[PDB]
């Protein structure tokens, strides 16, 4: 609500999604959607700026050696 | 944690290996990077040989090495430990020939490559070795196969592998090539593994410093492909 | 070489006023030549440059004595593939 | 671009309602960019540091 | 973290990062933590 | 059984006849005796089947291993005193006499002999088997120097036949080869060269 | 570093640090260069007098692996000793069992192997000397390799090992070596290990020429006497 | 000096080397075995880290005999080298005895091989912990062997990430009086409880053990169960 947002994006399709998302996590989609958006000079917030965001979020394991599985 | 099995190959808390886990470090300590790229008939290997010095022969560094007549690997790390782990390897190649009477499968070679591996991990007296194994060859009934194996004993089969310092990026390069639906003929994918390297590198690399080795269902014998091949398919791409 | 790259210019300018295209064919293998060197990275470029100057004259000569506008992009894709065989770091 | 575009515009940042980004992080070769370059960016900024 | 002193500069960058949102941030001043020179980076320092 | 090989400028030529025998039985009428130590070593073998096929498979192992490591096609010399090894040191356990004729670019078209001792002898014709008794005289009196590879396939085809005939133990079918750096060409002769 | 003391043990960051200390070693013992001339491989050790009670020929630092293969060694002369040893074996095994001279580039694998044993296992200690290996074949050539403490082995057509070797390969870079005859080749040598003596430092020293080429008959031979007076004239006079 | 030697005693409790095996064994690929009246199915999550790897390369349900199946949490290099000895402890007995190798015994056999790392010296213990599976003597028979060399049994179990998890939702939802389809959708559903994505066709392998022999499930077939719920 804070944001000024798509108006077109929605946002239940990401709260749908699953994976364990904290709540920090979910305040670091928002933010960083927001900043994509500032990087690209977009006033409004975008959906694909969203998903991007949402991956970069999901970093999950991000390294590991894929032994120890 | 550290400070823990940090010096002997022993279980820490949170069941984490140490010194396996730093063997994946020494193959960066190479300083050099391959990229292996499967294709819908053909298999590339290509690495970026450096001369230090002119007075050194081009012919006696290389990084790629024939395992078997079908099969050929690059390996990436120490050399003394890279060249130990291809007598092995072609040790066990003519083995299975010597007690099967066939040819080893390339899914063959790299589970006995890395059960050897396996092996040092778990019974101590022994280094992991700083290497990493990539292999090439073309399997009838698997078209051509490309395959990986780490120090730690993991093996697997990847459409397109990386390794050495610029291995993160070097995938994430191969993972847009990959996502797109189009399959890679022989051009394309020594086009792709050179592009990857060129992308990762930014060097721009003169036909002697890339080393590309070509496995494909019509000529089935892993071939070192000369330089004067390597430059026409580097100004091709290049346009 | 700077002589070279004189001679070069100085022998083609008047052959590419005669034809109406070949000649800027002709002297592609040269640019390729000069591109290949690196002894200076800087005079070979310019020699470069002078072949890419008479491409341009090419280019006016593509608008005027050749169909309007039909062979300058082909050229200008071309300059731009004379250039990638040796991008040198995207500098000289 | 980071830096700029909260000096320029906050309001345009509280537009977006993202806070504007506190810091970024030079992690470098040391000497290279940390013995010189530290004082490079205030004359890029215009201002004392 | 140690016996004798303890991450005394670790707590300082968390008060740091309360300080640089919400409490201390006017004038479009920009707080960089341009340095290689810490060992360790804080992951939640990370966070967008 | 029977089995020769002669060595024209550029090549060998190898031939040998078709029967396994045990006792007065003929276990196999068709039997490849010539089998390929490499891609242009051959050998020809004489005496019993397990022994013979044992050793060729172990040569053809290490051999493989040799040119892989060494990166380089392996020498007829080389393949003759991997066999030559293993015949002496188990004399007294094997009961095989081989003929290693092969093509090598560094010495060309080469024939070694292993006696059933181990011995190794280079020999520009080289007879071997039961059959070898009965075309000694032959083989001394048709060879000329310099015979051309069609000339000696001829006279391959010949001495074999002349064997075939007088020995019980050999008989059947003619396999010969050919070797060369084109590589060999395997030619089988159903019998033919009748005198 | 505390994981400085095995060899078995990788450091933290991925290198072992007691394969490291082995070359240091090699760093600071006396240099030995060699030239991989067209006709043949020559080699000059820049060997140390030390006493002067020792008699000439004592603790020589060059080696005969094979008739054909001859060795330079930099670093600790008993470990070197034991890997000519290893090297002089591997040499007759293939003769005796392959039946033919070894050729130069697998015996330089074998000994590499020997070399690379050591560092993976904490009971033995890497070996602390680094050698190179010249042979001349009709068949192969010249040919010239140099395997160092942690058993890596790449070709050369010129090296240097010991205290000088970068000085020594800067001034190896200038002689045209591609297509030098072997005879003149031996008077460079001579000149390269003159430049690079640091005599001041070094005090009095012995130079041990070896020749192996077409010149030699494949065999690696030490020069005959005179051939290395008259180079050591040759340095002489270009050293003033 | 304890916590560094699976050779000497906690000086009161018990050797901590064989508990970090336990830690490595919990930090894996979530694994699901729903033991059902008429069948035991064994399922694990395969994600591979990038989409390059091949899902069709190194499996995680590997058949041991016809009629036994193993699953792994844990280290996968030290897998394949149990996976190895199992199947040939199975061929050893059926050379002796002339029978396929009963699951009960064969856990037992494969228990024992276990224990043999933990025994002291630098050997350090395997870090894999398995699901053998079975149809000997016409009951279905699901059990589990750890690093220590323990084996039990479980009507259903879980093991590696949120195992806790996947034991909770086990308890909820599974009676008894099950088939192996109903014993299927349920082994999905825990292993979708605990994924951290999409399951796919690729994502998940499922492996079934009935009256027939341990066949791993074709991707087509994972594909259809995955589709229509579960
Ligand atoms: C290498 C062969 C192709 C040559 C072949 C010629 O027929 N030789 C033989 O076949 C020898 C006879 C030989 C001693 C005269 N006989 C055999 O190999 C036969 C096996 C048959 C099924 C083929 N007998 C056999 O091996 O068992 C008795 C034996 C065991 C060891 C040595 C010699 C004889």
């Amino acid at each position: 609500s804070k944001m000024n947002l798509s108006e077109e994006v929605d946002l239940e399709d990401y709260v749908a999604r699953p994976d364990k998302i904290s709540g920090a996590d979910i305040n670091s989609i928002c933010q960083e959607s927001g900043m994509l958006a500032v990087r690209e000079n977009r006033y409004i917030v975008l959906a694909k700026d969203f998903e991007k965001a949402y991956k970069t979020v999901i970093k999950k394991d991000e390294q590991e050696h894929e032994f120890y599985k | 944690s550290a400070g823990f099995d940090r010096h002997i190959t022993i279980f820490s808390p949170e069941g984490r290996l140490y010194q396996v886990e730093y063997a994946f470090k020494a193959i960066n300590q190479g300083g050099l990077t391959s990229v292996a790229v499967r294709g819908k008939d053909c298999a590339v290997i290509v690495t970026q040989k450096k001369v230090p010095d002119k007075l050194l022969d081009s012919s006696t560094v290389t990084h790629l090495f024939k395992i078997t007549e079908n099969i050929g690997c690059v390996m990436t790390g120490m050399t003394a430990d890279s060249r130990s782990q291809v007598q092995r390897a072609r040790y066990e190649a003519a083995n299975w020939k010597y007690k099967y009477g066939y040819e080893i499968p390339v899914d063959m070679l790299c589970k006995r490559i890395a059960d050897i591996s396996q092996v040092y991990t778990q019974n101590a007296e022994m280094r992991p070795l700083g290497c990493c194994m990539i292999l090439i060859g073309i399997d009838e009934e698997q078209g051509p196969q490309v395959y990986k194996c780490d120090p730690a004993g993991y093996y697997c089969g990847f459409k397109a592998t990386a390794a050495g310092v610029k291995q993160t990026e070097s995938t994430s390069f191969l993972e847009k090539k990959v996502k797109k639906k189009f399959d890679w003929t022989f051009e394309q994918t020594v086009e792709t593994a050179i592009t990857c390297l060129s992308t990762v590198l930014s060097i721009d690399f003169k036909p002697s410093e890339i080393e590309v080795g070509v496995v494909t269902v019509e000529n089935p014998k892993f071939r070192i492909l000369t330089e004067a091949e390597i430059d026409a398919h580097l100004v091709a791409l290049a346009e | 070489m700077a002589d070279g790259g004189s001679e070069r210019a100085d022998g083609r300018i008047v052959k590419m006023e005669v034809d109406y295209s070949a000649t800027v064919d002709q002297r592609l293998p040269e640019c390729a030549k000069l591109a290949k060197e690196g002894r200076l990275q800087e005079v070979i470029e310019t020699l470069l440059s002078l072949e890419k100057q008479t491409r341009t004259a090419s280019d006016m000569v593509s608008t005027s004595r050749i169909l309007v506008a039909v062979v300058k992009m082909c050229y200008e894709a071309k300059e731009w593939d004379l250039l990638n065989e040796n991008i040198m770091l995207l500098s000289k | 671009e980071v830096i700029e575009l909260p000096l320029t515009n906050p309001e345009l940042f509280q537009r977006v309602g993202i806070i504007p980004p506190k810091g970024c992080l030079l992690y470098g070769p040391p000497g290279t960019g940390k013995t010189l370059l530290a004082r490079a960016v205030a004359s890029q900024l215009d201002c004392n540091f | 973290e140690g016996t004798s002193a303890d991450r005394e500069i670790q707590r300082t960058l968390m008060e740091l990062l309360n300080q640089m949102d919400g409490f201390d941030t006017l004038h479009r001043v920009k707080m960089i933590m341009a340095t290689n020179r810490p060992d360790t980076l804080d992951p939640a320092l990370l966070r967008p | 059984t029977t089995i020769m090989a002669v060595q024209f400028d550029g090549g060998v030529v190898l031939g040998a006849d078709s029967r396994t025998t045990t006792g007065s039985y003929i276990a196999n009428r068709v039997t490849d005796k010539l089998t390929p130590i490499h891609d242009r070593i051959f050998c020809c073998r004489s005496g019993s089947a397990a022994d013979t096929q044992a050793v060729a498979d172990a040569v053809t192992y290490q051999l493989g291993f040799h040119s892989i490591e060494l990166n380089e096609p392996p020498l007829v010399h080389t393949a003759a005193s991997l066999f030559k090894e293993m015949c002496y040191r188990y004399r007294e356990d094997l009961m095989a006499g081989i003929i290693i004729a092969g093509w090598d670019p560094q010495e060309g078209g080469q024939v070694y002999s292993v006696p059933m001792g181990g011995m190794m002898v280079r020999q520009s014709f080289a007879i071997g088997g039961s059959g070898s008794s009965y075309i000694y005289g032959y083989v001394d009196a048709t060879y000329r120097e310099g015979m051309t590879k069609e000339e000696c396939l001829q006279f391959t085809a010949n001495a074999l036949a002349l064997a075939m005939e007088r020995d019980g133990s050999s008989g059947g079918v003619i396999r010969l080869a050919a070797i060369a750096e084109s590589g060999v060409e395997r030619q089988v002769l159903l019998g033919d060269q009748i005198p | 570093t505390g994981y400085d003391l095995s060899a078995s043990t990788f450091s933290p960051d991925g290198r072992v640090f007691q394969v490291e200390y082995a070359m240091k070693a090699v760093e600071n013992s006396s240099t030995a260069i060699g030239i991989r001339c067209k006709d043949g491989v020559v080699f000059g050790v820049e060997k140390l007098v030390l006493s002067k009670l020792y008699e000439e020929g004592s603790n020589k630092r060059l080696f005969n692996v094979d008739r054909h293969v001859g060795m330079a060694v930099a670093g600790l002369l008993a470990d070197a000793r034991s890997l000519a040893d290893i090297a002089r074996e591997e040499a007759s095994n293939f003769r005796s069992n392959f039946g033919y001279n070894i050729p130069l580039k697998h015996l330089a694998d074998r000994v590499a192997m020997y070399v690379h044993a050591y560092t993976l296992y904490s009971a033995v200690r890497p070996f602390g000397c680094s050698f190179m290996l010249g042979s001349y074949s009709v068949n192969d050539g010249a040919q010239l390799y140099m395997i160092d403490p942690s058993g890596v082995s790449y070709g050369y057509w010129g090296c240097a090992i010991g205290k000088a070797r970068q000085a020594a390969k800067t001034e190896i870079e200038k002689l045209q070596m591609k297509e030098m005859t072997c005879r003149d080749i031996v008077k460079e040598v001579a000149k390269i290990i003159y430049i690079v003596h640091d005599e001041v430092k070094d005090k009095a020293f012995e130079l041990e020429l070896s020749w192996v080429g077409e010149l030699t008959n494949g065999r690696h031979e030490i020069v005959p006497k005179d051939i290395r007076e008259e180079a050591e004239k040759y340095a002489k006079e270009s050293l003033k | 000096g304890y916590s560094f030697s699976l050779t000497t005693f906690s000086p009161s409790g018990k050797l901590v080397q064989i508990e970090y095996a336990l830690a490595a064994v919990a930090g894996g690929a979530p694994s699901v075995g729903i033991k059902a009246a008429n069948g035991v199915v064994l399922a694990t999550e395969k994600k591979q880290k990038s989409i390059l790897y091949d899902e069709r390369s190194v499996h995680k349900v590997e058949p041991i005999t016809k009629h036994i199946g193993l699953v792994y949490s844990g280290m996968g290099p030290d897998y394949r080298v149990l996976v190895h000895r199992a199947r040939k402890l199975a061929q050893q007995y059926y050379l002796v005895y002339q029978e396929p190798i009963p699951t009960a015994q064969l856990v037992q056999r494969v228990a024992s091989v276990m224990q043999e790392y933990t025994q002291s010296g630098g050997v350090r213990p395997f870090g894999v912990s398995l699901l053998i599976c079975g149809w000997n003597e016409g009951r279905p028979y699901l059990f589990q062997s750890d690093p220590s060399g323990a084996y039990f049994a479980w009507k259903a179990t879980a093991m590696g990430k949120n195992y806790v998890n996947g034991k909770t939702f086990l308890e909820k939802r599974y009676n008894e009086d099950l088939e192996l389809e109903d014993a299927i959708h349920t082994a999905i559903l825990t292993l979708k409880e605990s994924f951290e994505g999409q399951m796919t066709e690729d994502n998940i392998e499922v492996g079934i053990c009935n009256e027939a022999g341990f066949r791993r499930l074709t991707p087509t077939e994972v594909k259809d169960y995955l589709a229509a719920i579960a």
